[PDB]
DNA sequence: ACTTTCAGGGTGGTATGGCCGTAGGCGAGCACAAGGCTGACTTTTCCTCCCCTTGTGCTGCCTTCTGGGGGGGGCCCAGCTCCTCCCCATGCCAGGGTCTTTTCCCCCA
DNA sequence: TGGGGGAAAAGACCCTGGCATGGGGAGGAGCTGGGCCCCCCCCAGAAGGCAGCACAAGGGGAGGAAAAGTCAGCCTTGTGCTCGCCTACGGCCATACCACCCTGAAAGT
């Protein structure tokens, strides 16, 4: 019953390095890598929150949560994959 | 809209460097302080302003300074918070 | 005619006796929107907020310039210099 | 359908809602906001995951292993940034 | 029964209350104890109290009667363990 | 609109240490800043114990151990004694 | 017992300056390293112990290890999280 | 005298293994324990967490000490080296 | 491979949040000095940089031995899990006591 | 000599008391996973010693580049006035999310 993203991060790997696998100690280190962002990004968009006194953690919120964390060119990608995700989901 | 980083002046910079405990001062700190100051100056602007839109906002305010220099670990007191 | 550094010693104790700014206000404020000018257009900004920004700017130059002295008396010398800046950045890091 | 195959996203959006009402966020979480994060989280993790298989490449192994998460991390600039403040188990 | 300020049954000047209120709204946890708000009070009372004692002593130094930023700013670098807590801070006139 | 602060429980505390000393403005907003600090450093340190503990509940028990990862030395040891007091004595009175 | 911070042997040091960059080491170098290894490791104990401690446990546990070193801005990646 | 330290920075810059003892950095670690409770067990992933964390340290310290040392004209790391290194990191 | 929890469909309800209106605080903008601050020049002198020498400590290599690393086994103690229940925390409403906003005027700066 | 902070008054709002109630965790058992302890062994690395060499440190010289003083200008700043724009509150209503019941599937074993 001990959850952890071991099978999602895998369907990632198969995408990007079809022939490459992944150690057990090295697949511990990916999830402790996720952990941690999905923390980051929580906690700073709990902070938005809280400033603007709204009791909702939207994706308004986690937009500007990724900005205010991850650097320059990163910020640039991961924000844009996470609103085409946001409108692909709201439309059908 | 113009060179404004020449505007902290050498005088400016001198005295900072005596609160600091500098005796002497070489000729070529000035110009490399100035890029240090805009450096942090940019990135805590772009906090601030980050802020600023999120809040849908069109005018920067001290609160949105404090967490960006929060955000940083640089807490700053007498401005709110 | 006082000697070169007795005036230096006094700036010194003057300056860590007081608590006011030590760069004038009308230049940070031209600079402040400057930068902010690039992040975005049309920006209004809080005289707290300008204030806030200075003091939190003269307080991280104190710092630096201390460190900056550390390094510079490191290397046997009074002067402090851009190497001696570029030193206490990566020992903190802020140069990697 | 699940909500992942919705807007073709590999991390999991109900896990990532679950953790986000669960976590001490906010009253409420909305309904793009565990999509987003997901998104987010799976760009993050492509990103290093091809990075780390670009490495392992270099050093003619086809296992991911905790050096060549380190050797890409410190390589790539906003890597660094972002995990500048982070250890790396046995990453040399 | 009368209403009795929990702040004062716990013998605390702090506002018990405010601070369970705030420990409840601030979405730390599902359930906030009943003496936490108790402890949490205390612990601020006692630390603002040791700051403004070491604030009152700076200003006494200086011949003053009304303590200023000065004051807190030098009674944190003054104080070891103060420095130590607040070692990241910025004071405003502080100097 | 009414705005809170902690103004009026610190100058208590600062007439009960310093029967005579006052206080400006600025210090006073200060003061509020760093008791708003405080606050939130050990409440969030409270509840990551909690959460590490899978505990739903933040109690006097969190909030000590917060105290004492957070305050140095000294300084840890009388804010621990000072909690400890203070709920014993709010418990020990009904 | 006592004496074992002795265990971090000269050629240790020596590894982790070369490690490091290190060209050449003083003397003094090996006291002054094992000194400040014992403070560090003196530091994330105490936090690991009171980590422990308020869960009412007798181990000191990996993410015991992992939390104190978290809350001093260390982050460990690899033994959980 | 350099030529083998060059060669053995270039063999333990490239290795990841771990370069103190186990058995005495595990002794170190339950006496420095000891002070802050008697009788503590320890996992054996504890322990070998302190350790890498304490390498990582140790490493980082060694790199602004040569960094200190180049500052001063020098390759010989010396005692001031590493105090300046800590005053500027803030320890 | 099997499976067991947990993500998803369906339905009700309301409380959060979006929209529109509005009015004032305050941020931008423009004069107007004027004088304190800044910029440019000059002397000089003291600090920094280069060179030379020396001796002192660091490194490289050999040899010995010791203690750390690798198993092998025991055991027993402490960490994890399950079932009770009861006592603590939560939700809601009334009423009053405390904390916030406005005026001032005299003592500290 | 001046200006702001310590006291006083009105009010408004939220804190406490009271009542009903579901659920979290404290406790009592059980069970077993692994942490501690002992044992053997052996050989890889730590330690000590010696040679030598190269590197840091001290002294001396030179030149160059900050410091200190001076003078003229300039542009910051405090005050005054205007405008209008943005922000904060209020009133209202839609719909988004929570809460809960069932079912099948997926991911951890």
């Amino acid at each position: 019953r001990k959850e952890s993203y071991s099978v999602y991060v895998y369907k990632v790997l198969k995408q990007v390095h079809p022939d490459t696998g992944i150690s057990s100690k090295a697949m511990g280190i990916m999830n402790s890598f996720v952990n941690d962002i999905f923390e980051r990004i929580a906690g700073e968009a709990s902070r938005l929150a809280h400033y603007n006194k709204r009791s909702t953690i939207t994706s308004r919120e986690i937009q500007t949560a990724v900005r205010l964390l991850l650097p320059g060119e990163l910020a640039k990608h991961a924000v844009s994959e996470g609103t085409k995700a946001v409108t692909k989901y709201t439309s059908s | 809209l113009r060179d404004n980083i020449q505007g902290i002046t050498k005088p400016a910079i001198r005295r900072l460097a005596r609160r600091g405990g500098v005796k002497r001062i070489s000729g070529l700190i000035y110009e490399e302080t100035r890029g240090v100051l805009k450096v942090f100056l940019e990135n805590v602007i772009r906090d601030a302003v980050t802020y600023t839109e999120h809040a849908k906002r069109k005018t920067v305010t001290a609160m949105d300074v404090v967490y960006a220099l929060k955000r940083q670990g640089r807490t700053l007191y007498g401005f709110g918070g | 005619r006082y000697r070169p550094g007795t005036v230096a010693l006094r700036e010194i104790r003057r300056y860590q006796k007081s608590t006011e700014l030590l760069i004038r206000k009308l230049p940070f404020q031209r600079l402040v929107r400057e930068i902010a000018q690039d992040f975005k257009t049309d920006l209004r900004f809080q005289s707290s907020a300008v204030m806030a920004l200075q003091e939190a700017s003269e307080a991280y130059l104190v710092g630096l310039f201390e460190d900056t002295n550390l390094c510079a008396i490191h290397a046997k010398r009074v002067t402090i210099m851009p190497k001696d800046i570029q030193l206490a950045r990566r020992i903190r890091g802020e140069r990697a | 359908k699940s909500r992942s195959s919705r807007a073709g996203l590999q991390f999991p959006v109900g896990r990532v809602h679950r953790l986000l009402r669960k976590g001490n966020y906010a009253e409420r979480v909305g309904a793009g906001a565990p999509v987003y994060m997901a998104a987010v989280l799976e760009y993050l993790t492509a990103e290093i995951l091809e990075l780390a298989g670009n490495a392992a490449r270099d050093n003619k192994k086809t296992r991911i292993i905790p050096r060549h998460l380190q050797l890409a991390i410190r390589n790539d600039e906003e890597l660094n940034k972002l995990l500048g403040k982070v250890t790396i188990a046995q990453g040399g």
